[PDB]
RNA sequence: GUGAACAGCCUCUAGUUGAUAGAAUAAUGUAGAUAAGGGAAGUCGGCAAAAUAGAUCCGUAACUUCGGGAUAAGGAUUGGC
RNA sequence: GCGUUGGAUUGUUCACCCACUAAUAGGGAACGUGAGCUGGGUUUAGACCGUCGUGAGACAGGUUAGUUUUACCCUACUGAUGAAUGUUACCGCAAUAGUAAUUGAACUUAGUACGAGAGGAACAGUUCAUUCGGAUAAUUGGUUUUUGCGGCUGUCUGAUCA
């Protein structure tokens, strides 16, 4: 026959298979390309994602039946503390890829990268760079050997950091390392740029600033063994059919007489590596500036951390990049923000937003006050205070 | 932005909170949450109901009539914007909050 | 959410309100319009014997005695006795347009009050009269 | 006399507001709308890019003349301040709060005698009265319940839709003591308070308005400098046929 | 209407890159570079408090 | 869109699906209507084509005039009653549904409204604009 | 005891505590539920489920072998002290 | 490469009408598809009618009522672990395989270009929606064994309490 009705293919056969990613950090597959003239430049950066809230906004959009109106929509809010640098890697180009050649370290590490490359902190005698760091001896000798190797050769430069997961609220006491390309040109002026950053840190409006294109990618929220219905989008077959009626009634024909790679079936949900592009950073904060949730209007003394914390994770008291929209992962988990990887070309990408108002009420519950202030206003003097 | 409070709960209602109906007399009923939404679907009476602030100021709790309780009222005229009533509105609001 | 208040409170199946029914015993116009009804075929008394207090319409002559008589509509004259808890009375609450507030429970104690318990005790006597 | 689009619309009362001393005009898309009245009113009176309650239907929200402006209830307090930030103090600017919103569909006026909805409650046709300055009377043209939408008046004259009885146009010019003539605009559209704008020098209305219509509408305000009116029978010539 | 990738607005797009989107960038990038120069100069000052 | 409707109508919840019977809120002398269909729908294997506030529908009277019924006609709703969304912070619903009749072009049939109109159809049809007593 | 009742539900005298168990709560099941707006557009077909129900009072059609139809339909009400 | 529908009568495909839409293109895969379903139809026993037959009975003429069994095995397919490369730990490279976006309107250009006439375009600049996909839980909605709090009926603990 002919199928006798037309309707579009259940599931996208670009993301197979489904299944468990390797780790809770998703790798970066793809950088912004070489810009060779300009300065150095971080590619990209790696924050903690904590909860979602509320940002009302006057809409300077020409051109949309909005224009001049205000816009209620969610953003998130990704725990960013600084990072700091602790490694340099080049990569040669080859015939068959890009392979790496020479790794240098910073003479003296925190205790949280040692943290990482242990399972078992407790009973170990912790001798994880102690004959490393010996080599940092009368001039070093061997590490102005292994500088020049990547000066002489190595087409690309990419730095090895790690976060400061102590300063983060997060109970979990390890650092998770990365690599981060960089993007300024003559390749010497790279690494000597990154030489001069060991065991220094790098904030965040050094990264990115307001109005900007980003890109997160992370691991998205494992839900198990689950059943093609919740899983492709399958129709339910009626009612009280004979074995079950969440499931694909017919699965294929007599010829071929295989299974096909595309017919539905089930398995794993969630826990997968995704890129979703074009977020909009709407704020910058800073950890020492008082008064982050106070617009130029609000004009109300308050961090945009809720009444109670936010749920499931403590309090935002460090950098943080607002963004709009809905970051793929969950809370207290580990996104990795790249930078745009083109020119955006629209005219949604060069606006300049005034948010006008930044909610912070309790996300435990219906939150009804701003800050404690407004609620022992509100509610008058109680027992207990008198 | 105009903070109204709930027509049952005399709570603040922030944007994006609550839900409005609207009568065929076409006045609004913006709801604090979705316990005071669905009190008033079941026609009940927040005069009888005790959390709610309507009971509290008619049965003798949180006192009614004050000096600092009228200031608050509406305006239908708008006074054009000198910077120096602005400025001192902030010092008015943070003195009428000390003194209630 | 439950089963219950699913079947009886829906928008679909919603009653006038306590605020509009207040409004027409306010005047001696409404009072008269409403009871003297042009005859119309969808409606179940075929546009007669309506009540003003519960919005609701009888069928018979008869079921209006009956209807006059109980704990139902007892209730609903007691439920309309004070002010009839418009916007103004939250918002008055919370610190805001007392003025305006204080205005209207003046005027409802005052002028629209009494003419209000006028026209109440002349429809005890205009259906004690019919019926 | 000048035939104006919004963006591909032939109503213009709905989408802009003219009175003697200013104009309200909507703020979609594009300056193609706002600059045809730059062209006709110069820099003598303000003309206001505005919205009324975060919509393009200015004109039949509000309501008012070259003393005073009114807006209805949903007006929020950033648009009611921008109102008076443009205007000058020669205008009252007040928010006035009703069952019914649009004030265009209800009051039509002059900057002396106006009209209301039956329906409108006594407690505003005292504040029309009071803001205004202007007189208020409870009429309906032919028995149609909007007087806004459905006549357009200046101190010159004033125009009806073709339903309204001859008898019914003599007792209704005694109450606004202006001439008046049963008209269409916009090739037949009988809602002749939206189709058009119009005040003591100026009538501004659709490209679809065909010229028998404009001959009526340059007549019955007397447009030109010497026109008494009287002209109208000499352009009785148009009207037989039309 | 007209794909995504379609060689008529894939080359009318290449023109907006020319002009007014990529100086928006390049002004982003001579912003950002002079804060992470700045980075260096507040962390030499915390060293130099160590050297008292 | 299509003929008719200035602008652009944005993203509202889908309240009326096929065979909803809908108060007729003009005076143009019928009582109810039945929507059949919806202009500017989609087309997906064993949808319903819904309706929403605003939208150009095809209606059939089934209790009114004579005149009126047996005969399919164009209308615009203007009251939904499903929760739907304006882009300042709140979600509104009305009381219940209605339309009004009209023809192709978008001009009204009858002379009043009664009741509220929306105010996302007020802004999209002018005409429904022009006879609208009640906005919001 | 509740109630029209040897109904159903709970208890006193009497009897039993037997039916392989322990830990976790994925899919699909079998058994039992609730759902915003629309109300049969689903389907061979309103299959199933929802709705109505006890009681007092008012009220009841076509037809009919004059006995019925009939709880026809439809409408008001129910606690406590 | 990408889409191709919602309904009415029939067990029916087919058939034709109503209606939307950019369009409602044609066909294959045992005239795809039963340890996937349905049992509506077809295909036993019961039974009534019409014709034929002396009669038992015939009619695939018409109409009612009629048992739907099994997967734990190998393989395919969607998922999940793992011995062996001195051990163990972190950061990576990309062979190959998969691939995804899609149509309709709107402002402006313009009532301009075009016309023996009325009527009546597009490219560049810009804003939204329809079908599909991937996520996310701020908000609103739905869900409740948090049996969290409160209430109610019958009963039981002498009553209150619980």
């Amino acid at each position: 026959s002919h199928r006798k009705y037309e309707a579009p293919r259940h599931g996208h056969l670009g993301f197979l298979p489904r299944k468990r990613a390797a780790s809770i950090r998703a790798r970066v597959k793809a950088f912004p390309k070489d810009d060779r003239s300009k300065p150095v430049a971080l590619t990209s950066f790696l924050g903690y994602k904590a909860g979602m809230t509320t940002i009302v906004r006057d809409l300077d959009r020409p051109g949309s039946k909005f224009h001049k109106r205000e816009v209620v929509e969610a953003v998130t809010v990704v725990d960013t503390p600084p990072v700091v640098v602790v490694g340099v890697v080049g990569y040669v180009e080859t015939p068959r890829g890009l392979r790496s050649l020479t790794t240098v370290w910073a003479e003296h590490l925190s205790d949280e990268v040692k943290r990482r490359f242990y399972k078992n902190w407790y009973k170990s005698k912790k001798k994880a760079f102690t004959k490393y760091s010996a080599k940092y001896a009368q001039d070093g000798a061997g590490i102005e050997r292994e500088l020049a190797r990547i000066k002489k050769y190595a087409s690309v430069v990419r730095v090895l950091v790690h976060t400061q997961i102590r300063k983060t609220p997060l109970a979990q006491k390890k650092a998770h390392l990365a690599e981060i390309q960089l993007n300024g040109g003559s390749i010497s002026e790279k690494v000597d740029w990154a030489r001069e950053h060991f065991e220094k840190t790098v904030a965040v409006d050094s990264v990115f600033e307001q109005n900007e294109m980003i890109d997160a990618i992370a691991v998205t929220k494992g839900h198990g063994f689950e059943g093609v219905t919740h899983r492709w989008g399958t129709k339910k077959l009626p009612r009280k059919t004979h074995r079950g009626l969440r499931k694909v009634a017919c699965i294929g024909a007599w010829h071929p007489a295989h299974v096909m790679w595309s017919v539905a079936r089930a398995g794993q949900r969630g826990y997968h590596s995704r890129t979703s592009i074009n977020h909009k950073i709407y704020r910058v904060g800073k950890g020492d500036d008082e008064a982050n949730g106070a617009t130029s209007f609000d004009r109300t003394k308050k961090t945009i951390t809720p009444m109670g914390g936010f749920v499931h994770y403590g309090e935002i008291k460090n950098d943080f990049i607002m963004v709009k929209g809905c970051i793929p992962g969950n809370r207290k988990r580990i996104v990795t923000l790249r930078k745009s990887l083109y020119t955006n070309t629209s005219r949604k990408a060069l606006e300049e937003v005034s948010l006008k108002w930044i909610d912070t009420a309790s996300k435990f519950g219906k939150g009804r006050f701003q800050t404690p202030a407004e609620k022992h206003a509100f509610m008058g003097t109680l027992k207990k205070d008198l | 932005m105009r903070i109204y409070q709930c027509h049952f709960c005399s709570s603040p209602c922030y944007p994006g909170h609550g839900i409005m109906f609207v009568r065929n007399d076409a006045k609004e009923f913006r709801f604090c949450r979705s316990k005071c939404h669905k009190a008033f679907k079941q026609r009940r009476n927040p005069r009888k109901l005790k959390w709610t602030k309507a009971f509290r100021k008619a049965a003798g709790k949180e006192l009614a009539v004050d000096s600092t309780l009228t200031f608050a009222q509406r305006r239908n005229v708008p006074v054009r914007y000198n910077r120096e009533l602005v400025a001192t509105t902030l010092k008015a609001m943070a003195r009428i909050e000390e003194i209630r | 959410m439950g089963r219950y208040s699913v079947k009886r409170y829906k928008t679909k199946r919603r009653t006038r309100d306590l605020d509009l029914i207040y409004n027409d015993l306010s005047t001696k116009e409404s009072v008269q319009k409403l009871l003297n009804q042009p005859l119309d075929e969808t409606k179940p008394g075929l546009g007669q014997h309506y009540c003003i207090h519960c919005a609701k319409y009888m069928e018979t002559a008869i079921a209006l005695k009956t209807h006059l008589k109980g704990k139902v509509h007892k209730r609903r004259v007691k439920e309309l006795r004070g002010v009839p808890y418009t916007q103004e009375v939250s918002d008055a609450a919370a610190g805001y347009n007392l003025n305006k507030f204080l205005n209207r429970v003046q005027e409802i104690t005052q002028s629209v009050g009494p003419e209000k318990e006028s026209n109440e005790a002349l429809l005890k006597e205009h259906l004690d009269s019919t019926l | 006399a000048t035939r104006t689009q919004f963006e591909n619309s032939n109503e213009i009362g709905v989408f802009s507001k003219l009175t003697n001393t200013y104009c309200l005009v909507a703020v979609g898309g594009s300056e193609n709308f706002y600059s045809a009245f730059e062209a006709e009113l110069g820099d003598a009176i303000p003309i206001v890019h505005t919205t009324i309650a975060g919509t393009r239907i200015i004109g039949r929200m509000t309501a008012g003349n070259r003393r005073g402006l009114l807006v209805p209830t949903q007006t929020t307090d950033q648009e009611l301040q921008h109102l008076r930030n443009s205007l000058p103090d020669s205008v009252k600017i007040q928010r006035v709060e009703e069952r019914l919103s649009a004030l265009g569909n209800v009051i039509c006026c002059n900057d002396y005698v106006a009209l209301v909805h039956p329906d409108i409650d006594r407690e505003t046709e005292e504040l029309i009265s009071d803001v205004l300055g202007v007189e208020v009377f409870r009429q309906t043209i032919s028995g149609n319940i909007l007087v806004g939408s459905y006549c357009s008046l200046s101190n010159q004259g004033g125009l009806v839709h073709p339903q309204t009885s001859v008898q019914d146009q003599e007792e209704l010019s005694s109450l606004l003591q202006v001439p008046l003539v049963a008209g269409t605009v916009n090739r037949g559209s009988s809602v002749v308070g939206a189709g058009m704008v119009v005040n003591d020098y100026l009538a501004v209305t659709g490209l679809d308005t065909t010229a028998p219509e404009l001959s009526v509408i340059e007549s019955i305000f007397r447009l030109q400098d010497a026109q008494p009116e009287s002209i109208s029978g000499n352009l009785r010539d148009t009207l037989i046929e039309t | 209407a007209k794909s995504l990738r379609a060689s008529s607005h894939l080359n009318a797009k290449s023109v907006k890159r020319r002009g007014v989107f990529q100086k928006a960038v390049d002004a982003r990038e001579q912003r950002i570079s002079d804060k992470l120069k700045e980075d260096l100069l507040k962390q030499k000052l915390e060293d130099l408090k160590k050297k008292e | 869109s299509g003929n008719g409707a200035q602008g652009t109508k944005f993203r509202i919840s889908l309240g009326l699906p096929v065979g909803a019977i809908m108060n007729c809120a003009d005076n143009s002398g019928a009582r109810n209507l039945y929507i059949i269909a919806v202009k500017g729908s989609g087309s997906r294997l064993n949808r319903l084509p819904a309706a929403s506030l605003g939208d150009m529908v095809m209606a059939t009277v089934k209790k009114g005039k004579p005149e009126l019924r047996k005969k399919v006609m164009p209308a615009i709703v203007v009251r939904q009653a499903k929760s739907w969304r304006r882009r300042d912070g709140v979600f509104l619903y009305f009381e219940d549904n209605a339309g009004v009749i009209a023809n192709p072009k978008g001009e009204m049939k009858g002379s009043a409204i009664t009741g509220p109109v929306g105010k996302e159809c007020a802004d999209l049809w002018p005409r429904v604009a022009s006879n609208s007593g009640v906005v919001v």
